């Protein structure tokens, strides 16, 4: 939802920028704040509602 | 001389310039552009080619 940058790839020549980010489509409601879960310290994938 | 006749290795010998720090011979200093894309290589062939 945030995007964030890793670091530097090269273009043909030229460093350029390198950003993960979600695609647009699941980040445009709240509702969709319920797409993301997060691997916990036990592997079970746990969801922000939570 | 007495260094040419020396195994592979090219060996000079020349008297420094009037002002060391300064604009040297009456010859020229160019420098080939990549203005765009092509790699190292194709300057390479570039180069070579003129």
């Amino acid at each position: 939802w945030g995007g964030s940058y890793v670091n530097d790839f090269i273009d043909r020549g030229r460093v350029k920028k390198v950003y993960v980010m979600s695609e647009a489509k699941y980040r445009m409601l709240p509702d969709d704040i319920g797409d993301w879960y997060v691997r916990a310290a036990d592997g079970q994938m746990v969801p922000f509602s939570a | 001389r007495a260094f040419s006749q020396i195994k592979d290795a090219m060996v000079f010998a020349f008297n420094l310039p009037a002002i060391v720090e300064l604009g040297t011979a009456t010859g020229f200093d160019f420098e080939l552009i990549d203005q765009a894309g092509l790699g190292h290589e194709k300057l390479t062939q570039a180069r070579n080619q003129l």
